């Protein structure tokens, strides 16, 4: 069914209009996950300082969530893990010397400081977004903050800890019947196809990365199981993936499902590894390759929240970001960058664009054609709502 | 405060000669925020209010590595968990810790004599269990270990094979990749997954002809002046049918965990969802194995584990005919039979309105 | 046959065996009258679905799961998770900004503590001796945040001592709050001018590696231009085309696919810059004499000349005004003799099928050829592919070019790479692909080293220009493959009779299968033979392999045209 | 040296263990519904409802108590697995807090007791028992692997956990794999 179609250049839709809301706390950039490691938050930073250097401050309104507190937190995870991570401290780890290997938190997902507030300043943002909408002040909770799908109810894999889009996703619950998930990271977002798998309340698409790459999940038959068979579509690409073909196969599966599933709220992962150069991804993808899916989902004119995600390199990140934000906001942002305090990350050519590489896209028409043919088959049947 | 960083020296320091050298060629607006920000405490939930004998670095037991609680009277350890009782890490035994053949000795004080007096003492007891004496005494003088099939019962079997740390790995498991690790930082950039070369892949090596896709019938080779038209050939592992990876839909070269199997290899396993169980056997390779011709050729049935000739029950490709033209119809017939009597049922209930 | 397994599972698993025979299959289909799916995901048993979980409302217990659980090692089978190749530029240029987020957090992080403790100093100044000496200061600091203070102090201030000054904080604020502060502020002081010092050969150092480090299928191609173009390459590939063609012949509802391999020749300024680029090539190659770089000259002149059959004259035009901007038959070269001189002088079945056939103003044209002119051929149309891709990304290099906007701030800073401008290698809005053409004549004549000639490529083109990177190792080999059509006799006169053929306006079936029989006795059983079959009117070239006993042209379409090449095929004695 | 030869049906059955508990990381479902107790009580009933000579049933009787006794006194020493320890100690916090001191006879299935049988010619051969004594002892072992394999599919069936329910094996969750295998 896929068909070769070029590269439009992404425009602003005229009449959607839409009063949305900037969740930013000013504290969370100085956390810091020790030494090297490939997501840190410095990037949360970047990113909203060029929001307050090109002057978006005027277009929308700024808040800052109340923390979650542990009983609120623990609305998904046990009661165990909630404390442990609210106890636990470099100085007296040898103390946890169980616990520590049974919830994965000593190894891949070091305990570093502040590791209960940072999570605990993520999850309020994202419940507090996802309440405002629900009360209906705004139309849009951007939360660049948030955004950890890899934290399963009882371990934190994959760098995240607290898994805040499920907290969001249940806040959303309470009030809108049905909440579609988008998921545009370059892996698998399998914590929160994970907790909702045995529901039809809340429908997961995931575009991800399939073959020997974490979290090895994700094949093309996960399709849901109980009352949820057929609420929820993975898709596995191939290497190398290009801004056209990643639009080629986005477009189509989401007009797909917003016909059949009739979501009344979407929450779109907006992460930012699935980019050109970062230490961990390998798709080969653009600003304008990203800042496409997400011109899309808006386009429909949906309350939605916005969610921030990964994140290796935080120059193309950060752009990304504010990219993203400016082109929810109905404007078209110039594509040179004042001056800011970092302005020294963005060289050589301090612009605001990020250049593909020349890799060799591997994603064959006929293999995109099977999928998509697989998941059309499966969805006739979501037809009621 | 002189201590190295990252960088490679203190923090208050600039660059040496060397760094800059080998490395060179010869108001704001975010002031604002406390002023805009303005709390959000509009959820729902806000109500909730929140002699040095040297010790070992293996389990003894199941020699494999962890954190272990090493012995006091002998260089033996083990893991917390593999003790009987195990032991709770969090209360340690207040004091020295003696195994179980330590403190063995220390009870029977180095003498034998009081060995065989106990001994007896117990057989004396226990009659009822005349039997498994010996036994039942030594049991609580043998250090405990994780469980090893005798080797007599993995002979068996010659497709039953441990693992690196005595695990079950029945070849279907692929090989130790080691230093393909080294391999996989290739010096040039050639790794694992093949990317951008497959000129020699297309093409058997000791024969030298083209590997064809049993599915679409080509070796699209494109060509590496137009690379935009190859299709990535793999081969299967078992029977060797070269396929395409858009012919099998699935997309990864299988590399790490298992071997990769085509569609042509029938079942090992039935789930027959109406739900019953399995229809192989094992391999009972060697001597050891009977193979039965029949006697009779037409409605002998027996099991699923045929083997095809010109208990393993070997039979004639003419006589699988006839029995799959034996099912064909009679499961004509049985569903003509059940269109009739629905459709005798029908003029039934016809006539008697 | 044993009620074993399903009807519908069966008819699965035999579609992939009759798939491709649809007839078949659905034969059979007619004949016979036609819970964990997913491999990733267990089920844990409802005896651990029971954990405290304490928010949990009624919705959040019918909506959430709990039971159907899965994780990255039974996916993983206990071994995988295979990373990506990362070349080293890409690490170099990681490092860089590790150092970069490390100056800068510790900066960050002193600077909203220092900013805390100094207002929380502003609260204690105006207060009496009194009220300094109850003041205790709340464990943080009447702030939101209670780690990081604590952290820039014990990173400061030993951390045992850390310690002993971060309580003696709290208890004692009106003796150790200034004493704190100042050094605070002194640390942030000497911090700062060494990470500014430091930024300058940060930037410099980025500078030279992030073009290189951002376009590496570059890279993979100082070989795979060096390795990949043999004769065993370029023969593989069309003899897979044919092989695959015969392979699906079988499959008959498949039409009679196309010939091996098509080309299509639009642009025809290239081959005058070719003859130059070679020219100039032979001018700075010292491995023959003048009058073999006369012969090679001529050679590709005049060939170029014939085969696309374009006027000489014109040609010479072209190729001297060319060389403005920078400051004899096809037998009379193809024999010595012939160049040494001019250089020095300075039943009725049969007859119907004879009849018919005798094409009128030839437009279709042929050459049939041994090994070493498909290889010289093959070059020529590679080299001439390359070019042409980037003379088609010309106009909107150029339009890009034009518009780069240098922010001055940086400029003046120097923060932009000079060097390219030092030596003036870079594209000044005029033609680029003219600037490329002559970059490539300096690098042939070295005026320029390679490195210079790469990163001009990279920064220019931004990323889609790299196979250039070869430009001159593939005309050094295009000249010398021409040297092999003068020396080696056969390949001589299997070109000579190319002359004849393609010189000849008028022939039939008939004299091509002449000439194919008269280049088959030059070359024994062993060689092959391919047809380099032009088109004058659509300029498309059709490369067809042969099988030795296969026919001169491509097979007919009517019956009719079938048996007059059968007749004609008889009518001379040679097995058919 | 003393040689126990198993029915190879059996055989596989313990291999098809082996596996289980290996991997594809399940574990025993316990309480099982079938114990070690429920079966030698079923043999020995059985086999003296035949059986009319009186020291052959005392001979059986012994047999069954001392396979009993050392099945108990030997289950936490060594036929356990290294993914099984977890759920042996958990038993015994459970007992220990419910105040029955524990019976491994009266929790674990067959399995295990076909891991003992197994195991037996090593556990004989590293004695000096009596060759008549060690011949009988196989001999009767031997006649209950008989009895046993003439009932084999009321206790070894296969029921694929992940599906229906009851199966013989259940699933672990990660941090039940993570404390047993990785402490
Ligand atoms: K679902
Ligand atoms: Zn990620
Ligand atoms: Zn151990
Ligand atoms: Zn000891
Ligand atoms: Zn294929
Ligand atoms: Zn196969």
């Amino acid at each position: 069914v896929y068909e070769a179609t070029p590269f439009d250049p992404i425009t602003v839709k005229p009449s959607d209009k839409r009063r949305v809301a900037y969740f930013y706390d000013a504290d969370v950039g100085n956390y810091a996950y020790g030494a090297g490691h490939p997501m840190k938050p410095h990037r949360i930073r970047m990113a909203h300082s060029l929001i307050m250097n090109y002057g978006l401050y005027k277009k929308m309104e700024i808040y800052r969530a109340k923390p979650a507190t542990k009983q609120e937190m623990c609305q998904f995870h046990t009661d165990e893990y909630i404390d442990f991570l609210s106890r636990v401290t470099p100085d007296n780890l040898e103390m946890f010397k169980r616990e520590s290997v049974k919830f994965n938190v000593g190894d891949d997902c070091p305990v570093f400081d502040g590791l209960y507030e940072y999570c605990s300043i993520s999850g309020g943002g994202s419940m507090e977004g996802a309440a405002r909408l629900n009360r209906g002040k705004c139309d849009v909770a951007v939360n660049y903050a948030g955004g950890l799908h890899h934290a399963k109810k009882s371990e934190a894999s994959g760098f995240c800890y607290l898994n805040d889009i499920v907290l969001g996703i249940i806040e959303l619950l309470r009030y809108h019947p049905r909440v579609l998930y988008i998921d545009i990271d370059v892996h698998h977002g399998d914590g929160v196809e994970e907790a909702f798998y045995t529901t039809d309340r809340v429908m997961t698409c995931s575009f991800h990365k399939y073959g020997e790459f974490f979290p090895g999940t994700g094949e093309l038959r996960d399709i849901g199981v109980g009352a949820g068979k057929n609420y929820a579509v993975n898709v596995p690409l191939r290497d190398g993936i290009d801004d056209a073909t990643y639009r080629s196969v986005f477009e189509p599966v989401i007009k797909k499902i917003m016909e059949w599933y009739q979501p009344s709220a979407v929450v779109l992962q907006c992460g930012g590894d699935s980019l050109s150069g970062d230490r961990l991804g390998c798709f080969n993808l653009s600003m304008e390759g990203h800042a496409n899916c997400v011109n899309y989902v808006k386009s429909f004119g949906i309350p939605m929240m916005v969610v921030g995600g990964g994140g290796y390199t935080m120059r193309n990140v950060a752009r990304t970001w504010c990219f993203e934000t400016g082109l929810l906001n109905n404007v078209v942002l110039d594509k040179d960058l004042p001056y800011n305090e970092y302005y020294e990350y963005y060289g050589p050519d301090y612009k605001l664009s990020v250049r593909p590489s020349n890799m060799f896209n591997v994603n064959t028409p006929e293999y995109l054609d099977k999928v998509m043919t697989n998941i059309f088959a499966n969805l006739e049947n979501t037809k009621y709502a | 405060d002189s201590k190295v960083s990252v960088t490679g020296l203190p923090l208050n320091k600039g660059p040496s000669e060397k760094i800059k050298r080998e490395s060179l060629w010869n108001d704001l607006k975010t002031f604002l925020t406390e002023n805009m920000t303005e709390e959000s405490n509009i959820r729902s939930t806000i109500g909730w209010n929140g002699i040095d004998f040297e010790n070992e670095d293996f389990c003894s037991a199941c020699n494999q590595s962890g954190s272990f609680l090493c012995c006091d009277t002998c260089p033996k350890s083990f893991h917390f968990l593999c003790l009987d009782p195990p032991i709770d890490p969090n209360n340690l035994p207040k004091g020295d810790w003696h195994c179980n053949e330590c403190k063995f000795k220390i009870f029977i004080n180095n003498s034998m004599a009081t060995l065989k007096k106990i001994e007896s003492n117990f057989i004396k007891q226990n009659n009822n269990v005349k039997i498994f004496a010996k036994l039942l005494f030594n049991i609580d003088s043998h250090n405990p270990k994780q469980f090893q099939l005798p080797n007599y019962i993995k002979e068996t079997f010659p497709a039953v094979k441990t693992g690196s740390r005595g695990q079950y790995s029945d070849e279907n498991d692929k090989i130790p990749l080691t230093d393909r690790q080294l391999f996989n930082t290739s010096y040039g950039q050639s790794i694992t997954k093949l990317d951008s070369y497959n000129p020699d892949t297309h093409i058997d090596s000791n024969s030298g002809k083209f590997l064809i896709c049993y599915k679409c019938n080509q070796t699209r080779l494109g060509s590496w002046s137009h690379p935009e038209n190859s299709r990535l050939i793999m081969t299967c592992d078992y029977c060797q049918t070269p396929w395409h990876l858009d012919c099998v839909p699935r997309a990864s070269f299988k590399n790490l965990g298992s071997k990769w199997k085509c569609p042509l290899h029938s079942p090992t396993k039935v789930y027959k969802k109406i739900y019953k169980v399995w229809k192989k056997q094992r391999l009972i390779n060697k001597k050891n194995q009977l193979y039965y011709e029949p006697l009779q050729k037409i409605g002998y049935q027996n099991n699923g584990n045929i083997q095809i000739i010109p208990k393993i029950t070997q039979i004639d490709e003419n006589s699988i005919k006839y029995d799959f033209f034996d099912k064909i119809y009679k499961s004509k017939m049985v569903q003509k039979r059940k269109l009739f009597q629905f459709q005798e049922s029908l003029i039934d209930k016809l006539v008697s309105n | 046959s044993q009620d074993i397994l399903d009807l519908d599972d069966l008819v699965e698993k035999v579609d992939f065996y009759l798939g491709s025979n649809k007839e078949l299959f659905t034969w059979f289909k007619n004949f016979v009258g036609y819970e964990a799916f997913g491999p990733s995901y267990k089920r844990l048993p409802k005896s651990d679905t029971f954990m405290p979980c304490s928010g949990r409302d009624d919705m959040c217990w019918e909506v959430l799961n709990d039971e159907w659980v899965g994780h990255p090692v039974w996916a993983s089978e206990d071994s995988g998770f295979i990373a990506h190749r990362k070349n080293q530029y890409e690490e170099t240029l990681f490092k860089i900004e590790e150092e970069r987020h490390e100056y800068d957090f510790y900066i960050e992080s002193n600077l909203r503590t220092i900013q805390c403790l100094e207002t929380i100093v502003n609260k204690i100044e105006n207060m009496t001796e009194n009220e300094k000496a109850n003041f205790k200061l709340p464990p943080g600091l009447g702030h939101t945040s209670m780690t990081i203070y604590k952290k820039v102090i014990r990173k400061v201030y030993d951390k045992e001592r850390g310690f002993e000054i971060i309580d003696a904080l709290h208890e004692h604020p009106a003796v150790t709050a200034p004493v704190v502060l100042k050094r605070l502020k002194q640390k942030d002081e000497e911090w700062r001018r060494a990470q500014r010092e430091w930024n300058k050969v940060w930037r410099e150092l980025e500078q030279k590696v992030f073009f290189k480090s951002l376009d590496h299928l570059g890279l993979t191609f100082k070989q795979a231009d060096k390795k990949l173009l043999t004769t065993k390459q370029l023969i593989s590939e069309i003899s897979s085309i044919k092989v695959d063609q015969t392979n699906k012949k079988i499959h008959w509802l498949t039409p009679k696919p196309k010939s091996q391999l098509d080309f299509d020749f639009p642009d025809k300024n290239i081959f005058y810059d070719i003859l130059c680029l070679a020219d100039t090539f032979i001018t700075h190659t010292t491995a023959y004499s003048n009058p073999d770089k006369e012969r090679l000259k001529d050679l590709l002149k005049y060939f170029i000349s014939l085969f696309f059959s374009i006027s000489f004259e014109k040609i010479e035009e072209s190729l001297y005004s060319h060389k403005q901007n920078v400051s004899m038959s096809l037998l009379d070269i193809l024999h010595r003799s012939r160049y040494q001189k001019l250089k020095r002088s300075n039943g009725n079945l049969v007859e119907e099928a004879n009849s018919q056939g005798i094409i009128q103003n030839r437009s279709i044209f042929n050459l049939f050829a041994n090994t070493n002119i498909y290889i010289f051929f093959r070059h020529w149309t590679t080299i001439y592919e390359r070019l042409l891709e980037i003379k088609q990304m010309n106009e909107r290099v150029t339009k890009e070019i034009n518009t780069r906007s240098t922010v001055t701030f940086a400029k003046d800073l120097d923060l932009l790479s000079s060097q390219l401008s030092e030596m003036g290698l870079d594209f000044v809005g005029e033609d680029a692909y003219k600037q490329v053409l002559r970059l490539s004549r300096r690098l042939i004549n070295g005026d320029l080293e390679h490195q210079w000639f790469e990163e001009s490529l990279r920064q220019a083109y931004n990323n889609k220009a790299f196979k250039l990177y070869t430009i001159d190792k593939v005309t050094q080999s295009l000249v010398k493959h021409a040297h092999t059509l003068m020396t080696d006799a056969k390949t001589a006169e299997i070109m000579a009779l190319f002359v004849k053929d393609r010189n000849a306006s008028t022939t039939s079936a008939k004299d091509q299968i002449i000439y194919r029989l008269q280049v088959r006795s030059h070359m024994s059983n062993t060689e092959n033979m391919f047809r380099i079959e032009f088109d004058k009117r659509t300029l498309h070239v059709s490369i067809q392999y042969i099988a030795l006993d296969d026919l001169t042209l491509k097979e007919p379409k009517a019956d009719e045209d079938k048996w007059k090449y059968y007749v004609t095929s008889y009518a001379l004695p040679h097995p058919t | 040296k003393i040689s126990l030869q198993i029915p190879i049906k059996l055989k596989s059955v313990l291999v098809d263990d082996w596996e289980y508990v290996t991997k594809d990381k399940k574990i025993c479902r316990l309480p099982a519904d079938v114990t070690v107790e429920m079966v030698l009580n079923k043999y020995e009933h059985e086999v003296s409802q035949e059986l009319e000579s009186p020291g052959s049933q005392s001979q059986l009787s012994e047999y069954c108590a001392g396979l009993k006794l050392y099945f108990d006194k030997c289950l936490g020493n060594m036929l356990l697995y290294r993914l099984e320890r977890l759920q042996y100690d958990e038993l015994l916090k459970k007992s220990s807090k419910d105040q029955k001191p524990l019976v491994p006879i009266r929790i674990y299935g067959a399995i295990h007791l076909l891991r003992l049988i197994s195991v037996l010619p090593e556990l004989i051969s590293s004695t000096t028992m009596d060759l008549q004594s060690c011949q009988l002892l196989i001999k009767q072992t031997e006649d209950f692997l008989v009895w046993l394999l003439m009932h084999v599919d009321e206790y070894f069936n296969d029921k694929d956990p992940n599906r229906s329910d009851d199966a013989l094996y259940v699933n672990t969750s990660s941090q039940y794999e993570g404390v047993a295998l990785g402490m």
